[PDB]
């Protein structure tokens, strides 16, 4: 399954860095510090083609981890889950993993595909969690850029 | 927890020589594992990042290359100053792991160990210990067996053995080995031999003495 | 640029506890994370523990897992490592080192000994290793000094003062049962050098303040 390396920046250009062994926070990072960001490996997988949204998967291209959508006390809740890196990506990729994302306003949203209407969010406070949310102050809009280094 | 494997343990290097040594993880690590030089009584250094990514400052000889379980580190045109324990260490998942290192030295023509025994002074015997200490002297390759032998009996457990690094002219090993006995034990027996196998001798060399003779 | 600077390292009695710190600049410390990693003598490099950069989460090997606490001061860019529970095996060189994303350690510091041990200050007892009186016509001869019985590391060999160094060999260090340091220090020489030339190891432990020049004479 070929897929695309990638970091993602929240609508507030906050970075993406790990902060534990299943943790991401979103913070504003220095020129000099780009390289902190962590490294999606985005791929395609077989699904719902709706207009305007393309299933994905996103894996962490340095770690045997990927973002998935699980319930815990009747709440969605995303998670860095452990996975052995040789079976994935797959074309048919697990439910839990599946991410709709949209292009709108020339950004990017990932929402569940296991929880409507709840998206991949960071809040407006530096330094806090990546989580599943989306009224409202969650962010929920990314900017992709390539990794070249 | 994912073990890493190195081989060789060790590796005999010319200079000008494109060598490849490789590391074994024990589960899929995608491209995270790392390469590290280490020269004795120095911090290690970082070579490769993520299998096959430079790092800024490392000479262009060093390359990685590899995915999944197996990886290769590799010195294209070696130079003397490469002579140095080389590790690989995998970040893809908690705990973080190394692997056991290579160590890489300077090959050189088979040099054959000058061997040398020396019974304990006299005024070592008189606080109640004695060594008796066989030298090997200036020897390549590293690897040499060294065998105790009192009154044409082998020793076991009582012996200590210590090896210089290689020698920065000569690329020659120098190794010491020191059998420690009691004063009662040592004034038990007469003979005190040591033998020595190494590549360099056709046949194994023996430095004997009689004690007090 | 880049500097990982660790204090701390010494002598420690087995059960006791011991701080070590790492002190860094010439990078945004704040956002990267630190690790420690100890290599004990003649042995293979050992992860010990991780801190994330924000200081919210740490992890450790197994090996230290509940007797290690891992720390850090983002105000004064300290990196620390507090060690309780220590135990012989505890004996090692602790390395700060900063990792990239959680990946490779990029950064090394130099390095600080920490050694684990019931034994006392002691300085060390001087043999010679006399030159065989088998030594033949134009041939090499081999003497030494056997430094024995020391405690803590280092003590320096040299030969007639420094003024004898080709053909030296001084052996690194082998830790004895008794929980002492010992080592010998040989050199070859010119057979026909023995009775003309004067062969003297200059031993020096700091430590204990051991100041020792043996003589190494043929045995009559
Ligand atoms: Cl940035
Ligand atoms: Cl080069």
């Amino acid at each position: 399954v070929r897929s695309l390396n990638c970091t993602l920046r929240d609508s507030q250009q906050k970075s993406l860095v790990m902060s534990g062994p299943y943790e991401l926070k979103a913070l504003h990072l220095q020129g000099q510090d780009m390289e902190q960001q962590v490294v999606f490996s985005m791929s395609f997988v077989q699904g719902e083609e709706s207009n305007d949204k393309i299933p994905v998967a996103l894996g962490l291209k340095e770690k045997n981890l990927y973002l998935s959508c699980v319930l815990k006390d009747d709440k969605p809740t995303l998670q860095l889950e452990s996975v052995d890196p040789k079976n994935y990506p797959k074309k048919k990729m697990e439910k839990r993993f599946v991410f709709n994302k949209i292009e709108i306003n020339n950004k990017l949203e990932f929402e569940s595909a296991q929880f409507p209407n709840w998206y991949i969010s960071t809040s407006q406070a530096e330094n806090m969690p990546v989580f599943l949310g989306g009224g409202g102050q969650d962010i929920t809009d990314f900017t992709m850029q390539f990794v070249s280094s | 927890e994912i073990v890493l494997t190195q081989s060789p343990d060790f590796q005999s290097v010319t200079p000008k020589e494109k060598v490849t040594i490789t590391c074994r993880a024990s589960q899929s690590i995608g491209s995270s594992l790392h390469w590290y030089q280490q020269k004795p009584d120095q911090s290690p250094k970082l070579l490769i990042k993520y299998a096959s990514q430079s790092f800024s400052g490392v000479p262009s000889r060093f390359s990685g290359s590899g995915s999944g379980t197996d990886f290769t580190l590799t010195i294209n045109s070696l130079e003397a100053e490469d002579a140095a324990a080389y590790y690989c260490h995998q970040s893809s998942s908690l705990p973080f792991t190394f692997g056991p290192g290579t160590k890489v030295d300077i090959k050189r023509t088979v040099a054959a160990p000058s061997v040398f025994i020396f019974p304990p002074s006299d005024e070592q015997l008189k606080s109640g210990t004695a060594s008796v200490v066989c030298l090997l002297n200036n020897f390549y390759p590293r690897e040499a067996k060294v065998q105790w032998k009192v009154d044409n009996a082998l020793q076991s457990g009582n012996s200590q053995e210590s090896v210089t690094e290689q020698d920065s002219k000569d690329s020659t090993y120098s190794l010491s080995s020191t059998l420690t006995l009691s004063k009662a034990d040592y004034e038990k027996h007469k003979v005190y031999a040591c033998e020595v196998t190494h590549q360099g001798l056709s046949s194994p060399v023996t430095k004997s003495f009689n004690r007090g003779e | 640029q880049v500097q990982l600077v660790e204090s701390g390292g010494g002598v420690v009695q087995p059960g006791r506890s011991l701080r070590l710190s790492c002190a860094a600049s010439g990078f945004t410390f704040s956002v990267y994370g630190m690790n420690w990693v100890r290599q004990a003598p003649g042995k293979g490099l050992e992860w010990v523990a991780i801190i994330w950069y924000d200081g919210d989460n740490q992890y450790y090997a197994d090996s230290v897992k509940g007797r290690f606490t891992i720390s850090r001061d983002n105000s004064k860019n300290t990196l620390y490592l507090q060690m309780n529970g220590l135990r012989a095996e505890d004996t090692a060189v602790y390395y700060c080192a900063r990792d990239l994303r959680t990946g490779p350690f990029d950064y090394w510091g130099q390095g600080t000994l920490v050694t684990v041990s019931s034994a006392s200050t002691k300085g060390p007892s001087v043999f010679p290793l006399a030159p065989s009186s088998k030594s033949t016509s134009g041939g090499t001869a081999a003497l030494g000094c056997l430094v024995k019985d020391y405690f803590p590391e280092p003590v320096t060999v040299s030969w007639n003062s420094g003024a004898l160094t080709s053909g030296v060999h001084t052996f690194p260090a082998v830790l004895q049962s008794s929980g002492l340091y010992s080592l010998s220090s040989v050199v070859t020489v010119p057979s026909s050098s023995l009775g003309t030339q004067t062969y003297i190891c200059n031993v020096n432990h700091k430590p204990s303040n051991t100041k020792v020049d043996k003589r190494v004479e043929p045995k009559s």
